[PDB]
């Protein structure tokens, strides 16, 4: 997860 | 005089194409016409009228498409024209206006860390690159106050910011300012009067809830009210005197709550919710569309 914005990366 | 607080774009799950105007004068929400290409992490702006929607990336279940388009809706027919692409795609981008022209700076291109901003010409539909920033920055709040260019925090691909820089168009140059006192990536920045507001983002450790603003005369940074909930990657948009935070996300969901920071009582108060909660949207004011 990208804890900045939420988004799953893979 | 009719204003709505455009919202476009966002992620939930996957990147969205929602645009949703809030109107404060009754409270009501209206869905218009959708993007063409689903986007979060883009910005939004407005020049003569009409709303601009800039860069982004388009995180799909079969897709991480990074945006360099540059789309155009127009409120009076309520729909969407695509416009001059810029140089590059940038995810995560800051986007401020001087004197009708639209610059875009920084954000993401894959693993990249765009330090490069560059300039868009309306009515002759162009983008050039002008002087890049001085620091690599994605997820960076930018704002304009007094026909000069602000670039505050973000992500350098090693290191969250508090650092922040001024672009002086005459000059074709970019300067460091005083840092903020908070590392802030992903944070909300606004002008309200004379200062830079920096609400919210990401310190590395937490989301955050605390404010900031910067006295360009003084040249110093100096803490608010908080916001009511942590957000980074929130929407924010000044209209009539009152900051509006949108949507973000707090660790934990993703918030519909919209808050509002009323500057002469230094409080926040949450004055309507989203119709689903959302991060990364790009948000700007201009009328309402009929």
């Amino acid at each position: 997860l990208d804890e900045e914005t939420g988004e799953f990366l893979p | 005089v009719g204003r709505l607080i455009y919202t476009a774009g966002g992620y939930f799950r996957q990147s969205l194409s929602y645009l949703e105007a809030y109107n404060p004068s009754n409270g009501s929400w209206l869905r218009l016409a959708d993007l063409q290409v689903p986007r979060s992490g883009l910005a939004g702006c407005v020049v003569g009228g009409l709303l601009y929607a800039v860069g982004g990336r388009n995180n799909s279940p079969d897709g991480n498409t990074d945006s360099s388009a540059l789309d155009c809706y127009n409120p009076m027919t309520n729909q969407w024209s695509p416009c001059a692409s810029m140089s590059v795609p940038r995810n995560r981008i800051g986007v401020g206006v001087i004197d009708g022209h639209i610059y875009a700076v920084g954000g993401s291109h894959g693993c990249i860390h765009h330090s490069s901003v560059e300039r868009y010409e309306p009515e002759r539909d162009e983008w050039h690159l002008v002087a890049p920033m001085l620091t690599r920055r994605i997820g960076v709040g930018v704002a304009v106050l007094n026909r000069l260019l602000y670039a505050v925090g973000g992500f350098d691909g090693t290191n969250r910011l508090n650092s922040a820089e001024c672009y002086y168009p005459e000059r074709n140059e970019w300067r460091m300012i005083t840092p903020m006192n908070t590392i802030r990536s992903g944070a909300g920045v606004c002008v309200l009067h004379n200062c830079i507001y920096a609400a919210g983002g990401y310190d590395g450790q937490d989301q955050l809830n605390s404010v900031e603003r910067y006295d360009v005369e003084t040249e110093t940074w100096t803490f608010v009210a908080p916001m009511r909930h942590h957000r980074s990657a929130l929407g924010i948009t000044v209209h009539q005197g009152k900051i509006y935070v949108l949507g973000g996300y707090d660790g934990h969901t993703f918030l519909d709550s919209v808050e509002c920071y009323d500057p002469d009582s230094d409080t926040w108060s949450e004055v309507t919710r989203m119709t689903s909660g959302r991060s990364g949207v790009g948000v700007a004011v201009t009328m309402e569309p009929c």
